[PDB]
């Protein structure tokens, strides 16, 4: 069976311009495990991105946390780009400080 | 600590 | 305060070339403490929590040897399952396995588990009594007949009720500074006007551990689910978790709404109300 990923983009700590933080993209509920996840900065892919080790929930669907150290500003825009077999085209979720 | 013997399907 | 130890294993076949991708992770409650990735350079079980580094060479050599044996079993399984389901050798498939034990509040064995999935669906699982098997279909039925004749349940029961519990207790003591500590959620509420007559109240629960938690909204003392939204609990990345629940309310009526937070780290549930 196949299952589409749920996506959440958020920072580890309250967003504060000029204050060092971590940008997270949490993908869960998907199957199979092969997935492509990129964090973007003003539309461009961030290279220094790491992710947690593959794990899964009670229902067998997978979850992964991709994260990168970043410093939010008023102008810079951040987002998570996700591509999976279940998706016709790469999905993009913009980071919202209040969520 | 992991289990010792793993039986195959 | 009950606790658990669990191991998760995922194997993905790669028909194009080579062996399956194998990834294993070990957890105590919601804390990962080990991992093995067939794609990594060490080819060894590796630590992922400070308190497991205390273990000596014999520990890591034994765990590494055993986890490699697990990958080979999964490699074999992927082939066996391909046949059972009469599938092409060209497509990629997935076998997952999860097993472990819980200790109750009395620190004694409470329950054990050992389940298996193929392509994301239950395949075969050890029942709660740890003596019988649940087979999802006829492929799993053949496996069940084979495991009954080889008395696989008896061997697992011994591990789950003994070894598993013994090591879980050992890990709990060694990492007690974090494993036996609850981190109460840090909570606050934000207010966002969505229109001249409506506003959104978002109730935040941050940096808590374990992950289990409940956030509920009430209006004039009674639960409200309509016009609300609660996101799935997510990892902060530093070992703790986050969650929030929001409700849209008529501007000026914010005071009628209260957010209720229940978490093991709280002597009593917290109640938040907007300024």
């Amino acid at each position: 069976i196949q299952r589409t990923p749920k996506i959440q983009v958020y920072s580890r700590h309250p967003a504060e311009n000029g204050k060092s933080n971590f940008l997270n993209c949490y993908v869960s509920g998907f199957h199979p495990s092969d997935i492509e996840v990129d964090l973007l900065k003003n539309g461009e892919r961030i290279e220094k991105v790491e992710h947690s080790d593959l794990s899964f929930s009670k229902d067998w669907s997978f979850y992964l946390l991709y994260y990168t150290e970043f410093t939010p500003t008023e102008k810079d825009e951040y987002a998570c780009r996700v591509n999976h077999v279940t998706l016709s085209q790469p999905k993009i979720v913009k980071w919202d400080r209040d969520m | 600590s992991l289990y010792n013997t793993v039986a195959t399907l | 305060g009950s606790h658990s130890m669990r191991y998760f294993f995922t194997s993905v076949s790669r028909p194009g070339r080579g062996e399956p991708r194998f990834i294993a992770v070990g957890y105590v409650d919601d804390t990962q403490f080990v991992r093995f990735d067939s794609d990594a350079a060490s080819q060894r079980m590796e630590p992922r929590a400070p308190w497991i580094e205390q273990e000596g060479p014999e520990y890591w050599d034994g765990e590494t040897r055993k986890v490699k044996a697990h990958s080979q079993t999964h490699r074999v399984d992927l082939g066996t399952l391909r046949g059972y389901y009469n599938q092409s050798e060209a497509g990629s498939h997935t076998v997952q396995r999860m097993y472990g034990c819980d200790v109750g509040s009395d620190w004694r064995f409470l329950r054990g588990y050992h389940q298996y999935a193929y392509d994301g669906k239950d395949y075969i699982a050890l029942k709660e009594d740890l003596r019988s098997w649940t087979a999802a279909d006829m492929a799993a039925q053949t496996t069940k007949h084979k495991w009954e004749a080889a008395h696989v349940a008896e061997q697992l029961r011994a591990y789950l009720e003994g070894t598993c519990v013994e090591w879980l207790r050992r890990y709990l003591e060694n990492g007690k500074e974090t494993l036996q500590r609850t981190d109460a959620p840090k909570t606050h509420m934000t207010h966002h006007a969505v229109s001249d007559h409506e506003a959104t109240l978002r109730c935040w629960a941050l940096s808590f551990y374990p992950a289990e938690i409940t956030l509920t909204w009430q209006r004039d003392g009674e639960d409200q689910t309509q016009d609300t939204e609660l996101v799935e609990t997510r990892p902060a990345g530093d070992g703790t978790f986050q969650k929030w629940a929001a409700v849209v309310v008529p501007s000026g009526q914010e005071q009628r709404y209260t957010c209720h937070v229940q978490h093991e780290g709280l002597p009593k549930p917290l109640t938040l109300r907007w300024e």
